[PDB]
């Protein structure tokens, strides 16, 4: 819905199709009106001329007419083939945000919208297109104690997946992008050697999921 | 570039001649001018990518990682870091050009901007890693950080937790030769000094054309208007607005072509700032040769470094595999 | 070279108001007086020609506007990191952009931040895909 608004309540949301459409028509205007200048000659109507003047000197007056007219052709042209080369590079991007982030999920970063992106959906507009990129943002954000490892028997253990935290007293083990807290068993971590090397361990207690079911 | 000067030289008859010729003085600034605004927006988006202007902690203790040669240093005058103050210096009269109407403007971010938002970024990837280029800043170890992008690119987390000083040793070592590669080598920076080359050398022969008599009696339109009556200095002066205008046609275009080819440089500096310096990338080779790991962004002028640190592998040895 | 230059004017949107501002770029404001004329409308150009409102940038020299240490968003590039606003009785202001909002990471060595929420953004990119194809 915000969406909706962002487009209604903003008049330059669509700022670039309307630059391009005013830049095309201011050019094609100033192609269409330098029909009127002189470019030295007596006038600039060609019937004008020929009325006028005898063929003799309407001869080089419509020579220099023909290469005034011919400059500016080949300069709306050299504009011309500029601005598509730009708008190939701009419609080349949009195809490989369209096949990367519309057809699949992108890894890249600030790529297919800001965040971590999820989905991309397509909309078409005169002239151009609109992606709508739905990404995951974190909101709420907390600081807990972690260490890097933690031995248990003398041996280092190192999660799974995620990182180890500590709500003060306790530990957990919780997954990087969302507070998830777990109680630490040898099935989210793995064994790597003593705990005598790594820098910063701390001392905790690994609770071993077999021993339950061994009393019992 | 003032046409009118440019083309007529404060002369009221070569205007008056000129205005006959329609509007191009007009294309010719507004080019100007969307080239500057490009400019302007190309360097916007390269740099400004970041909204908080984050700070390193006044300790600087990251488990044994030195960042002195990328933080900036606050004894200097200017607060940029040494490799940044190198840069400077390493590379190098434009304003000698005015004088037929030829203004440099002035660019919209200073260098000290730009050397803030370098510094902004640097401390976010160090403090924060990538999270702040997602959403709000989250605090890590850099020792943590570092095994976390070792986990990126398929390694178990022990190793680093296992030889950290082995490899902040290696990473200091690695800064050390880097910097002293780019003291040691003027050719490092060949594009920024080639473009600045380019762009002198256009201005250059865009003001010495206005010497060329382009089939007049002389190249100095007083002269022209002293020694000749109007009948004839119409026609001179005539000659010689349309050689200066096809000059002006011929360097803006070539300005055209040059802008253009900065934009997609530009582009390309921005997209591999946002997917290296913001972020672990998985594409092969794009931030630098090897298993990428991170990126340092560091400013020179009218240009970007960007510092790869990569993994990359060194002794392997002979197994016999099913 | 005697001085020379271009005179542009800085106006914000004719809905808020109507007055503007005039900088002359790369010449000093002494010769600003005479490098107009002064020969213009009696109002208006004289006031905008002269004051005490006179600010000397690395830009040029800007007239109508009023400098302030105070820095917000840029929102009329004037140039040389240097910008204008029509923000206050409102006036036109001149001012050096802020690149953005101070901030400062807690970091410690053995402290880690964890979200504890999410929230799903929605944003938009307009790309022009083609343009007229003219005849
Ligand atoms: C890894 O191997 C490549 C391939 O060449 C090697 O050549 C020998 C050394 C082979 O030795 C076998 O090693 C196995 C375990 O790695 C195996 O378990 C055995 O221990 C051993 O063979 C067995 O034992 C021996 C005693 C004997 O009984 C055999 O019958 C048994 O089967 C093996 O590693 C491998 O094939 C090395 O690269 C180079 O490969 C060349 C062939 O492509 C090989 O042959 C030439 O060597 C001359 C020496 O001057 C070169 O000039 C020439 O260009 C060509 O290379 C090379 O000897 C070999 N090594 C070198 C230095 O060129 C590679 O070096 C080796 N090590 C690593 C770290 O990659
Ligand atoms: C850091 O995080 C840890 C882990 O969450 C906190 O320690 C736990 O805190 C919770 C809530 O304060 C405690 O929950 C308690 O549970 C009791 C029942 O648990 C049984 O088992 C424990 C051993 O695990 C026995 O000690 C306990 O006596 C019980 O036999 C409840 O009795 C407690 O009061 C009420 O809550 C329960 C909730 O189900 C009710 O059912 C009860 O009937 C009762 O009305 C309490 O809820 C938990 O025991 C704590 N320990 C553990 C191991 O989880 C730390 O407090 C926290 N620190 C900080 C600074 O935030
Ligand atoms: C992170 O990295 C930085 C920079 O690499 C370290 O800061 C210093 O870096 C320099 C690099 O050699 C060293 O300090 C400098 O030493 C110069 C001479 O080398 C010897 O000097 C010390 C003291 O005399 C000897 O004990 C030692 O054996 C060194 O080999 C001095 O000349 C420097 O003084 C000034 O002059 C030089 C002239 O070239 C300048 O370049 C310098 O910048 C400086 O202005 C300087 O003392 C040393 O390695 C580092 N420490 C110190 C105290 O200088 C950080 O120490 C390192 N670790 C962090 C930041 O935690
Ligand atoms: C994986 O690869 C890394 C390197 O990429 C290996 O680590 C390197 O190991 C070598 C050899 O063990 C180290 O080189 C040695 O360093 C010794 C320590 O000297 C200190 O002071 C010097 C002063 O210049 C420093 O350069 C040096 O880094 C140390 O800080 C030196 O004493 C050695 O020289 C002499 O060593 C013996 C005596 O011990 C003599 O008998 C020899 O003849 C020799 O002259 C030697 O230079 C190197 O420093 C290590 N790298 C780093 C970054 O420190 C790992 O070992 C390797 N791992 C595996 C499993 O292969
Ligand atoms: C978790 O993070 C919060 C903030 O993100 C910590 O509280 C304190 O918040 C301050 C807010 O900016 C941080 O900066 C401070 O700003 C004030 C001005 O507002 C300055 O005067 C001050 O010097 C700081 O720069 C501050 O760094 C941050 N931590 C502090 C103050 O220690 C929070 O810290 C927890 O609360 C404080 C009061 C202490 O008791 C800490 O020991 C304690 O951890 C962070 N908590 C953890 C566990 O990381
Ligand atoms: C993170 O930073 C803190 C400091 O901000 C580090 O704490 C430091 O830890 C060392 C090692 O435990 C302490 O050394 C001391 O040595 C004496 C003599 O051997 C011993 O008696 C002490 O008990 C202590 O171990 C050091 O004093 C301590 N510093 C502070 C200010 O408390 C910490 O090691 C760093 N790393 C981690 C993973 O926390
Ligand atoms: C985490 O737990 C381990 C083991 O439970 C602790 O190791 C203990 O370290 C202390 C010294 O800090 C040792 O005390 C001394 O040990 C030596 C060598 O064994 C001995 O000769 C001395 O007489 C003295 O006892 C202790 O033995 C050692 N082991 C145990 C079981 O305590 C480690 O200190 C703990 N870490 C933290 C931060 O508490
Ligand atoms: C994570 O964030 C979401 C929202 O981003 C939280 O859910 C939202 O919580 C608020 C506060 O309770 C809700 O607002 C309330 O709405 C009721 C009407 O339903 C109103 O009577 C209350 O006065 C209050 O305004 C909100 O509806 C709810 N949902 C959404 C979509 O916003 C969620 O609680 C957060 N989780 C944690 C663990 O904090
Ligand atoms: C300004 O006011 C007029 C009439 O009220 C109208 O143009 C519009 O509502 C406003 N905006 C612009 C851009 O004119
Ligand atoms: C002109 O302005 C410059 C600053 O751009 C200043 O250094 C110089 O002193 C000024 N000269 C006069 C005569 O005001
Ligand atoms: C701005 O600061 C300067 C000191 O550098 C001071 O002289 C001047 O009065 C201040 N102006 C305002 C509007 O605060």
């Amino acid at each position: 819905g915000k969406i909706q608004d962002s487009l209604s309540s903003t008049a330059s949301a669509l700022g670039k199709l309307q630059d391009v459409v005013n830049q095309n028509a201011q050019a094609l205007n100033t192609l269409v009106k330098q029909l009127s200048s002189n470019f030295g000659a007596i006038s600039s109507v060609l019937n004008d001329i020929l009325s006028r003047l005898d063929p003799p000197e309407a001869e080089v007056q419509i020579d220099r007419l023909i290469t005034g007219r011919l400059q500016s052709l080949q300069t709306y042209v050299t504009q011309q083939l500029i601005r598509a080369a730009e708008i190939r590079a701009s419609a080349n991007l949009a195809a490989t945000k369209m096949s990367e982030c519309v057809l699949g999920q992108s890894k890249r970063v600030d790529f297919c919208g800001k965040g971590y992106h999820l989905m991309s959906f397509p909309q078409s507009a005169p002239h151009g297109v609109v992606f709508l990129h739905v990404t995951y943002v974190p909101a709420q954000e907390k600081n807990f104690t972690t260490a890097p490892a933690i031995c248990h028997d003398g041996k280092a253990h190192f999660p799974r997946e995620g990182v180890f935290v500590s709500n003060g007293t306790h530990w957990f083990v919780t997954q990087r992008n969302f507070y998830e807290p777990q109680i630490i068993t040898t099935d989210n971590t793995f064994v790597s050697g003593n705990c005598d090397v790594v820098i910063g361990i701390v001392n905790n207690t690994v609770y071993d999921p077999l021993q339950p079911e061994l009393d019992s | 570039v003032d046409c009118t000067m440019y083309i007529c030289g404060d002369s009221t008859e070569c205007s008056n001649l000129l205005l006959q010729y329609g509007s191009f003085c007009t294309q010719l600034n507004r080019a100007l001018t969307g080239i500057a605004v490009e400019q302007d927006k190309n360097t916007q988006e390269v740099f400004a990518q970041v909204k908080q202007i984050y700070k390193t902690p006044p300790i600087k203790d990251f488990g044994g990682f030195n960042f002195s040669q990328i933080l900036p240093d606050p004894s200097k005058p200017s607060k940029r870091s040494f490799i940044e103050d190198l840069l400077f210096n390493k590379v190098t009269l434009i304003c000698a050009q005015k004088f037929n109407g030829l203004t440099v403007l002035p660019p919209l971010l200073t260098d000290e901007m730009i050397a803030q938002y370098t510094s902004a970024l640097l401390a976010g990837t160090i403090t924060s890693g990538w999270t702040f280029g997602a959403g709000a800043a989250l605090q890590i170890p850099f020792a943590m950080q570092m095994a976390y992008r070792f986990n990126g690119i398929g390694v178990t987390q022990n190793v680093l937790y296992e030889n950290q000083k082995l490899i902040a040793n290696q990473f200091n070592s690695a800064i050390g030769k880097i910097q002293d590669s780019l003291s040691s080598t003027a050719s490092a920076l060949g594009k920024l000094q080639d473009v600045v080359n380019q762009n002198a050398q256009a201005l250059n022969t865009l003001v010495k054309q206005l010497s060329s008599n382009f089939g007049a009696i002389s190249s100095v339109l007083n002269d022209i208007l002293s020694r000749l009556d109007p009948p004839e200095a119409e026609v001179q002066i005539d000659r010689l607005i349309t050689g200066r205008l096809q000059s002006l046609q011929t360097y803006v275009t070539q300005q055209l072509i040059r802008a253009a080819e900065i934009r997609a440089s530009a582009n390309l500096a921005a997209t591999k700032m946002s997917e290296c310096v913001l972020g672990q990338s998985k594409r092969v080779d794009f931030c630098g040769k090897g298993y990428h790991l991170m990126s340092f962004p560091q400013s020179a002028p009218h240009g970007v470094v960007f510092l790869h640190v990569t993994y990359v592998p060194a002794q392997e040895k002979n197994f016999t595999t099913a | 070279p005697c001085s020379f230059g271009g005179v542009s004017v800085i106006t914000p949107g004719t809905n808020t108001s109507n007055q503007v501002a005039v900088l002359y770029q790369d010449v000093n404001c002494t010769e600003v007086p005479v490098a107009i004329h002064a020969d213009q409308l009696t109002p208006t150009w004289r006031v905008y020609s002269t004051g005490s409102n006179v600010f000397q940038t690395r830009a040029g020299c800007l007239i109508g506007a009023e400098h302030v240490n105070n820095s917000y968003e840029c929102d009329i590039p004037i140039g040389a990191g240097i910008c204008a606003s029509y923000q206050t009785s409102q006036s036109i202001i001149a001012y050096t952009m802020s690149l953005g909002a101070e901030n400062s990471v807690a970091y410690s060595n053995n402290s880690i931040a964890i979200p504890t929420n999410f929230t799903i953004s929605v944003t938009t990119e307009i790309l022009p895909v083609s343009m007229t194809k003219t005849s």
